[PDB]
RNA sequence: GUAUGUCUAAAUGCUCUUAUUUACUAACAAAAU
C-alpha cells in the first residue's frame, strides 16, 4: 500500500472486513524486508520469492474477492487497484485465459529472458515430467530464480 | 585526502581527553616516541672531513642526520643538540654540537672542521 | 575478424542442436592470459551446468585441443599424454611465465605435436607406428592400496607401508577374517628364506630413519 | 493473585551469565538478573531486578571465530568480564564496545567462577579450588575435588 | 609530523590502534618494543609473536653483518648484538608449555 | 551406503554458517573484504567444522536432478542447504568419477577452473597441465597443538582421516620434513580429500586437547611436488608407461 | 610540496605538570627609502 494523503478518500464500505485479512500480509511482508544476513546467494533469493510469493498472494485474495467470489463492490475494488494493495497488471492477466495460476508478470516477459521464451515455471508439470521420463533422468528443475513458482502453469 | 585537509574523521565516540590518555599509557611501550636520535634533514654548516675515509664534505652539503638532545644544556634554559651525520663513502658516524655562545658549532668525535 | 571455435564432439554433446553465447573478450584464456571471446553452451536445454571455453583459439589451434576438454583434437587425449606417444614413437613446453606465455601464444607454430595430430597423414603413421611397436592380519610382498582393498573386497581399514612392505588388515570383526581364510604373498595372523631376508631389510631401512 | 507475559526471547544457555547486585538511588542492593544471547557475532543480554523494568543491552562479541563465552561477570564503570575457553579473559567496555585488557589467567584447571562486584579486582576460581584475584591467590589448587560452580 | 613517523605516533594513529586491540584483537608487535623479562606474558599467541619478531630482528641482522667493509667495527658490535638477540629468541623457548 | 543411509544432511546450520572476516589491520576494506592498513597474524585458523562423512554424506537436489559435481561445503563440512544443495554430498566414488571424468582434466570434482601454471606456494586446486592425486599434508605441529605424538600415531591419524575422505593409493609420514604425503586413486578423490582437510585438525575427542583445537592453526594441505629419490620417480614412470600403453589399446 | 627505497618463513589502575616546541617539513619565493 501507499500512504493516505488525504487524495483519495479514506476507504469505501466494505474495506473494514477484508483489512484484518490483509493486515496480516503487512507485517509478513515487514518481517521481509530487512537485512536477513543470508550469508549465501541461494538463501538471499529465497526472501526475494518469498517476497514476491506474498505480493502475488495479496493480489490473488483481492481478486478472488471481486472476481471468482464477488463479495466486494466494485467501487471498493478500484480503489483497492488504486492503492498499491493489489497489482493491476497481474490481476488483469489472470482475468485472462491461460495465465490464472501466475507466479508473477516477469515470468511471462519474453523479451527479458536469454532465451526468447517464457519461465519455465508456466510449462505444466505434466510436459517437463514427460520429458524427463523419455530421457532417462528425475524432474529436473523446482523453482524459477524470478520467483518461487514450482509449477506455475494453469493445470 | 588533500595536504590543507582542513578535519580529519573521528570514530562517533571519541573522547578527546580520554583517546590522548589512552595514548598515553600505549607511549611508553611504543618503540618510535620512546627513543632517542630522532631523525632529521640538515646541511653541513661546518665543511670538514671525515677521520676513517677522509672524505671531504663541503660546505651545505645536504645528510638525513639524527638529532639527539644533549641533557647538559649551554647556561640554564637554551638546549644544544647533537646533530648525527654519515660520510658518504665509508659509513662513520659523524656529528656536532651547537654551542649557542660563539654563535656556530663544536666538532664531536667525527671529524675535523678545515 | 574472428576465428571459428574448436569444441570436439564428445565435448560439445549428442545431439542435433545446441544454442551457446559468444561472450568478445569475455575471459583471459588459461594458458596465454589473454583476452578472447567465451563460448559458453549448455548442451542439452535442461541438463544443468554450462560448459565454457577456457582457452582462446589460437591457443587451442597451436595444442590441437578441444577449447573445452582440453584434449587432443583427434585422438581426445591429455596433452602431455598424446605428446608422450609421439615422443616415444618431444613434448610441449608451456612457458609458466606472465609475458612470456602471452608471447608463446601469438606465435603460430603449433607448438609440439600438433602438426602431427593435425594432419591425417601424419597422425595416422603415428598410430600406425605405435601399433607396430605393440606388436586380523598382516601382508607381505609395489602396488596400490586401493587394489589391495578390491582383492580383499573380492576374497569376501588398511594400513599398508610401501619402505615396510608390511600391510596389517584390521577387519574388526571375527566373522569376515573367517569368511576371508576358508574362501582363499604372504598371509600370517597377528622361496621364502629369500623373502624373509627382504622382509628383514625393508623393516631396517623403515627403522633406520 | 494475577501474572502477565512481559517477555519472550531466545538465550545461549551455556553462557554462564553471574546475577549482579547494585545499589539504588536510595540506600539499598537490588539484584539484577541477567541473561544472555550470542548471535551473529553480538551478545544480547536481557536484564532485570524487578517486574518494572526490562533492559536489553547489545555488545559485540570480542571473538574472532565469533566462539562463545563461558562465563560473564559485570565489573565496575561498563568493564564486561568475558570467560572464553583456555582461560583467556577479555574485559570489555560496555558502552564504547572497546577491548580494554586481554589477562591469560595462569592455571591449568577450568575457570569455574568469576565475579566482579567484589572494586579494583576481580575474583575468579578454579575447578581444583584455585581462588585469585586480579594480583594474587588465596588458595591453591586440590587434587581431589572438581567444582562447576561457586 | 613530516617524515611519517610522527604520522605514525600521531595521536589519532594510537587511538585507533588501541580501539583495534579492543576489538578483534589487532596487535602490532612491530610496533611495540618486546619486553625485557620474560614471565610476565601469560598468554602464549603474545609469547609466540614476541618470538617471530625476535627472530626477524635475528634475521635483519645476519642479512646486514656479511657487508663487504667487514673491517668496521659496526659489523663487530652486531656480532654481539647477534648473539644478544639469539640468547633472547632461545629465553623465548621457554618450557612452561 | 549414502543413498540408502540417508537422505538428510544439513551439516551446519544458516544460523551460524560462519562470520564473514578474522581482524588483521585497523580498518575493513568493504571491496576486497581483508583488512587494511596492517598485516599481523597468521591468519591460517583451524575450522570449526568438519566432514564425518557416514553420518553427513547424503541424497541431494542435484542427486535427483544429475549434477557432475560435488558440494565444497559439503567436504569442508558446513553445506547449510544440505538435501537442497545443488551440489552432490558423498565421497566421491568411482562411478561417479567416470562419469565426470570427461570435464576432470579443465576442472576439478567441485566444477571449478583448474589453471594453466600452479600456483608458487601448489596450495589450491592443481593445474590442468599436471594431473595429480597428491597431496602434500603440512602444519601437522600445529594442527596437533605441539603434541609430542609418535610419527607413526600421526601417520595413523592421517591414514584415518584421509582413507574415509578417499581410496587411497599410498600415504608417506615424515620426521624430517615433518609432513604427510598422500595419494589417491582418482584426482578428484584427492581434490575433495584437500577441500575437506584444510585447516582442519588432526587431534580425536579422546586426546586432552580437544576442547582448546580451535585456538590452533589447521592442517596446511596442498599439492605435492613430486618426489626425487629415485624409485618413487622409476615407479612414477613405470605407471606413465602403462597410462600409454591403456590409451594405444583404447585407439586401435 | 612534507621525498624515498630495500628488509618480513605460515603488569594493573593512580594521578600530577602547563602563560611553550628535543617539534618536524622545506619541494616554494626572495627588495628597499
Ligand atoms: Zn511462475
Ligand atoms: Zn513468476
Ligand atoms: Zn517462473
Ligand atoms: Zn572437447
Ligand atoms: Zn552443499
Amino acid at each position: 500500500p501507499r500512504i493516505k494523503t488525504r487524495r483519495s478518500k479514506p476507504a469505501p464500505d466494505g474495506f473494514e472486513k477484508i483489512k484484518p485479512t490483509l493486515t496480516d500480509f503487512e507485517i509478513q511482508l515487514r518481517d521481509a524486508q530487512k537485512d536477513k544476513s543470508s550469508k549465501l546467494a541461494a538463501k538471499s533469493n529465497e526472501q526475494l520469492w518469498e517476497i514476491m510469493q506474498l505480493h502475488h498472494q495479496r493480489s490473488r485474495y483481492i481478486y478472488t474477492l471481486y472476481y471468482k467470489r464477488k463479495a466486494i463492490s466494485k467501487d471498493l475494488y478500484d480503489w483497492l487497484i488504486k492503492e498499491k494493495y493489489a497489482d493491476k497488471l497481474l490481476i488483469a492477466k489472470w482475468r485472462k485465459t491461460g495465465y490464472e495460476k501466475l507466479c508473477c508478470l516477469r515470468c511471462i516477459q519474453k523479451n527479458e529472458t536469454n532465451n526468447g521464451s517464457t519461465c519455465i515455471c508456466r510449462v505444466p508439470r505434466a510436459q517437463l515430467e514427460e520429458e524427463a521420463r523419455k530421457k532417462g533422468t528425475q524432474v529436473s528443475f523446482h523453482q524459477c530464480v524470478h520467483c518461487g513458482c514450482r509449477g506455475c502453469a494453469s493445470t | 585526502s588533500e595536504r590543507k585537509a582542513i578535519n580529519k574523521y573521528y570514530p562517533p565516540d571519541y573522547n578527546p581527553l580520554e583517546a590522548e590518555k589512552l595514548s598515553r599509557k600505549m607511549a611508553k611501550k611504543l618503540k618510535t616516541m620512546n627513543k632517542s636520535h630522532a631523525s632529521i634533514r640538515l646541511m653541513t654548516p661546518f665543511s670538514m672531513r671525515c677521520l676513517e675515509c677522509n672524505e671531504y664534505i663541503p660546505k651545505s652539503r645536504k645528510f638525513n642526520g639524527k638529532k639527539e638532545l644533549l641533557k647538559e644544556k649551554y647556561l640554564d634554559s637554551i638546549k644544544i643538540y647533537r646533530l648525527t651525520i654519515s660520510c658518504p663513502r665509508c659509513a662513520n658516524s659523524i656529528a656536532f654540537r651547537t654551542d649557542p655562545g660563539n654563535s656556530d658549532y663544536v666538532m664531536e668525535v667525527g671529524g675535523v672542521r678545515n | 575478424n574472428e576465428p571459428p571455435p574448436n569444441i570436439c564432439e564428445q565435448c560439445l554433446g549428442d545431439e542435433a542442436n545446441i544454442r551457446m553465447t559468444k561472450i568478445p573478450q569475455g575471459s583471459e584464456c588459461k594458458i596465454c592470459t589473454l583476452p578472447f571471446t567465451l563460448y559458453h553452451f549448455k548442451t542439452s536445454k535442461r541438463s544443468n551446468n554450462i560448459i565454457k571455453t577456457l582457452i582462446c583459439v589460437r591457443c587451442a589451434t597451436q595444442r590441437n585441443i578441444c577449447q573445452c576438454c582440453m584434449l587432443d583434437s583427434r585422438w581426445h587425449i591429455p596433452i602431455q599424454l598424446r605428446d608422450h606417444l609421439i615422443s616415444l614413437v618431444v613434448m610441449t613446453e608451456e612457458a609458466k611465465n606472465d609475458m612470456m606465455k602471452r608471447f608463446l601464444s601469438l606465435k603460430n607454430v603449433k607448438l609440439g605435436g600438433a602438426q602431427i595430430t593435425s594432419d591425417p597423414s601424419e597422425a595416422d603413421n603415428i598410430v600406425d607406428k605405435l601399433k607396430n611397436i605393440l606388436l586380523s592380519f598382516f601382508l607381505y610382498n609395489s602396488i596400490p592400496e586401493w587394489k589391495i582393498t578390491d582383492t580383499v573386497s573380492q576374497l569376501l581399514s588398511l594400513i599398508v607401508n610401501h619402505k615396510a612392505k608390511c600391510g596389517g588388515l584390521r577387519f574388526q570383526s571375527s566373522e569376515l577374517g573367517e569368511r576371508f581364510v576358508s574362501k582363499i604373498f604372504i598371509i600370517p595372523w597377528s622361496t621364502a628364506e629369500n623373502i624373509k631376508l627382504s622382509l628383514s631389510l625393508n623393516k631396517l631401512i623403515q627403522l633406520e630413519l | 493473585k494475577n501474572l502477565e507475559l512481559l517477555q519472550a526471547q531466545n538465550y545461549s544457555r551455556n553462557i554462564k551469565t553471574f546475577p549482579y547486585k547494585e545499589l539504588n538511588k536510595s540506600m539499598y542492593y537490588d539484584k539484577w538478573v541477567c541473561m544472555c544471547r550470542c548471535e551473529d557475532g553480538a551478545l544480547h543480554f536481557t536484564q532485570l531486578k524487578d517486574s518494572k523494568t526490562i533492559t536489553t543491552i547489545t555488545t559485540p562479541n570480542p571473538r574472532t571465530g565469533g566462539e562463545h563465552p563461558a562465563i560473564i561477570s559485570r565489573g565496575p564503570c561498563n568493564r564486561l568480564l568475558l570467560l572464553y575457553p583456555g582461560n583467556q579473559i577479555t574485559i570489555l567496555d560496555s558502552k564504547t564496545n572497546k577491548v580494554l585488557r586481554e589477562i591469560e589467567v595462569d592455571s591449568a584447571n577450568e575457570i569455574i567462577y568469576m565475579y566482579g562486584h567484589n572494586t579494583e579486582y576481580f575474583i575468579w576460581a578454579d575447578n581444583r579450588g584455585t581462588i585469585g584475584f586480579q594480583q594474587y591467590i588465596v588458595h591453591s589448587a586440590k587434587s581431589d575435588v572438581e567444582y562447576s560452580s561457586g | 609530523m613530516s617524515r611519517n613517523v610522527d604520522k605514525a605516533n600521531s595521536v589519532l594513529v594510537r587511538f585507533q590502534e588501541q580501539q583495534a586491540e579492543s576489538a578483534g584483537g589487532y596487535k602490532d608487535y612491530s610496533r611495540y618494543q618486546r619486553p625485557r623479562n620474560v614471565s610476565k606474558v601469560k598468554s602464549i599467541k603474545e609469547a609466540n609473536e614476541w618470538k617471530r619478531q625476535v627472530s626477524k630482528e635475528i634475521k635483519q641482522k645476519s642479512t646486514r653483518i656479511y657487508d663487504p667493509s667487514l673491517n668496521e667495527m659496526q659489523i663487530a658490535e652486531l656480532n654481539d648484538e647477534l648473539n644478544n638477540l639469539f640468547k633472547e629468541w632461545k629465553r623465548w623457548q621457554w618450557h612452561i608449555d | 551406503s549414502w543413498r540408502d543411509k540417508s537422505a538428510k544432511v544439513q551439516v551446519k546450520e544458516s544460523e551460524l554458517p560462519s562470520s564473514i572476516p578474522a581482524q588483521t589491520g585497523l580498518t575493513f576494506n568493504i571491496w576486497y573484504n581483508k583488512w587494511s592498513q596492517g598485516f599481523a597474524g597468521n591468519t591460517r585458523f583451524v575450522s570449526p567444522f568438519a566432514l564425518q562423512p557416514q553420518l553427513h554424506s547424503g541424497k541431494t537436489r542435484g542427486d535427483n536432478d544429475g549434477q557432475l559435481f560435488f558440494c565444497l561445503f559439503f567436504a569442508k563440512g558446513m553445506c547449510c542447504l544440505g538435501p537442497k544443495c545443488e551440489y552432490l554430498h558423498h565421497i566421491p566414488d568411482e562411478e561417479d568419477i567416470g562419469k565426470l571424468a570427461l570435464r576432470t582434466e579443465v576442472l576439478d570434482c567441485f566444477g571449478r577452473e583448474k589453471f594453466a601454471d600452479y600456483r608458487e606456494d601448489m596450495g589450491g586446486i592443481g593445474s590442468f597441465r599436471k594431473k595429480n592425486k597428491t597431496l602434500y599434508v603440512g602444519g601437522i605441529d600445529g594442527a596437533l597443538n605441539s603434541k609430542h605424538l609418535k610419527p607413526a600415531q600421526i601417520e595413523s591419524r592421517i591414514r584415518f582421516v584421509f582413507s574415509r575422505l578417499g581410496d587411497i593409493d599410498r600415504i608417506r609420514y615424515v620426521e624430517s620434513k615433518n609432513c604427510g604425503f598422500v595419494k589417491f586413486k582418482y584426482q578428484a578423490n584427492a581434490e575433495f580429500a584437500k577441500e575437506a582437510m584444510s585447516n582442519q585438525t588432526l587431534l580425536l575427542p579422546s586426546d586432552k586437547e580437544w576442547d582448546d583445537r580451535r585456538e590452533g592453526t589447521g592442517l596446511l594441505v596442498k599439492w605435492a611436488n613430486e618426489d626425487p629419490d629415485p624409485a618413487a620417480q622409476k615407479r612414477l614412470q613405470e605407471e606413465l608407461k602403462l597410462e600409454s600403453l591403456n590409451m594405444m589399446v583404447h585407439l586401435i
